[PDB]
């Protein structure tokens, strides 16, 4: 899935 | 600082919201209000709590203080709070302890707890964005949908269009498809569904973090979902006569 | 081409909660008359006969005789997502291997759409002659639920003794003895709050309490339960499904 | 033969739920004066003293001294099978079983249980330094509350107020009740002869708290080096008294 | 024991 550090 | 609040039920609910998802966070206190902005353990979600000066019955802050709190201990201490006991949060200019004081109006009971503070809070920035799809529904219905679809699989598929939102799961015992539609009434605070569509959205999310976000349901009667392709989901709750909670989660891709 | 619309899904909800724990795998025989289930448990001790009739559904439509292999646990999970006022639509194709459940809210604004796997049926559907029994008790379901729960703490077996004046439940375990006794009501201002016994020959039977608690789980369906027992033949725990079907549980004595 | 008829079975249910968790097997001493229990907990720490008197029962009849070995969990289950609205305890001069008979005021349902006994296998003295009289509900709260902060409690009795204090690895807590009184009644009253500062363990006070629905008022009785007495009175029928040994 | 089940039907 996508991590939230990819972003922001 | 010194914040006097009379209806502590609200703060109790906020903690019950964030006690279980995030363990330790950092509170930026200023003359404007209490600001929390944190991530979770597995670095997938983000929580933004904002409580405002005008909401407290007696707010007094001078300069930005950054205190590191462990919301689990604090949640236990707020479980110790009387419902009629006027609550005073307080802190010393330089001390490493935060004081919670519960005091009865007429009676003669004064609970006095003091929790140790900490200090590590990697706060990323949120560009004030415009989202493709923006749904505004009751928080209860989002809570329902997440609970219901949590039995089928671990992932949800949100498909927002101009008149209706669609939720989809596919697990080891079948598949599920819930669909919500628009409002046709003249009084529906937390009874109406409204979509702000500029481009239909098709996003894949994880259900565990949505249920974590859902635990904050009794705070507001209305939730706002904000989706756009490839960018995180924004679940926003109003805190009645104070601030807001905003939860961010990164899609599955 | 099975398609059944029913508006009070609570009933369908309740039935699942009733049968979810006793039977794991079941076989729904769908016909132009209604939905009929008849199965046993793992050790072949109890028997369940569920019958919901065409006239109870708001829109029943059947084309060919369907034999569906259902996993009542998965199905109970799917109807857990059902509102008690939700309208439930069962659906299937003449040969399809999936059963479609459609839950729809009274205010036509939410439509949940689930699709459950069916499996290979392999059930021996034996017949149970609806017969005339020696003792027949007709009581409220709540007090039967009470007695079974209460006596479940003393031992693993209950001794039902129906006679001319009263029904008697008795348990005897490793921690003591227990004896509950209910009596005949005269003229109580509630038909569903009365106890009446129709005795033709006093009965003295021993049953297991775990399966009675299993049967008890079906309490919210009807306000009245009917017990029917006779010597050497199974006990019939019967709940009426108001204006639509019946649920019947059978147990073989000790 | 022993035979006790009682109308308010709520009391007995409450008692059983109270001591069900502290004591495993006990000794019920029944005589013509009342039912008297005196036991300890696991590893024989702390002490429980139950006293129900004949004059409280609606129909008391005793012939010989009965010493019954009860499994308080089984009794708690049987009294869970009891409606809160008539209870009959009964036993024979030599029987090895205690009989419970539950009967509704209107002739409708009559439950009859008979529980198996088990095999049975010191005196309670004092004048106390501090004697507090407070409501049981607030004691329940404060005990739970400070049980969340730490596992030990510090009671500090003085001239105007009682103070409860806990101190763990994440902070401290201090509740204080004060001696307000008016001409209008008073709520908390203390009989102090020498201010006390005592440390006890919170698990056993939380055990003691389960007896809260019996009385609206609890009485704390403390003095240095001697156990704490947590006492609840039962509507002129008897009392429950919990004893706990303080820290060094 | 236990009669199981049919044995009776
Ligand atoms: C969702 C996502 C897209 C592109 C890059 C990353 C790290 C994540
Ligand atoms: C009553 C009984 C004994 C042994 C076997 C069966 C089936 C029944």
């Amino acid at each position: 899935q996508c991590s939230m550090t990819c972003f922001y | 600082f010194e914040a006097r609040l009379v209806q502590g039920s609200i703060l109790k609910k906020v903690l019950e919201a964030l006690k279980d998802l995030i363990n330790e966070a950092c509170w930026d206190i200023s003359s404007s209000g209490v600001n929390l902005q944190s991530m979770d353990s597995s670095h997938v979600s983000l929580v933004q709590l904002t409580l405002r000066s005008e909401g407290f019955d007696t707010y007094r802050c001078d300069r930005n203080l950054a205190m590191g709190v462990n919301l689990t201990s604090m949640s236990k201490i707020l479980k110790c709070a009387g419902n009629e006991d006027i609550i005073t949060l307080r802190a010393e200019d330089n001390a490493d302890t935060l004081a919670l004081v519960f005091e009865a109006p007429n009676q003669e009971k004064v609970s006095d707890y003091e929790m140790k503070l900490m200090d590590l809070v990697e706060q990323l920035g949120i560009p004030e964005q415009e989202y493709s799809c923006v749904v505004k529904m009751p928080s209860g219905e989002f809570a329902r949908i997440c609970r219901d679809l949590s039995h089928i699989g671990d992932a949800v598929v949100i498909s927002c269009a101009k008149d209706g939102v669609k939720f989809s799961a596919s697990g080891e015992l079948g598949n599920g498809n819930i669909k919500l539609s628009q409002t046709s009434n003249v009084d529906k605070e937390e009874e109406a569904v409204t979509i702000e569509m500029n481009e239909p959205v098709q996003l894949t999310f994880a259900l565990r973090y949505l249920n974590f976000f859902t635990k904050a349901t009794p705070l507001s009667s209305t939730v706002t979902l904000s989706m756009s392709a490839d960018v995180p989901l924004v679940v926003e709750y109003k805190i009645a006569d104070m601030g807001h909670l905003k939860y961010y989660l990164a899609p599955k891709i």
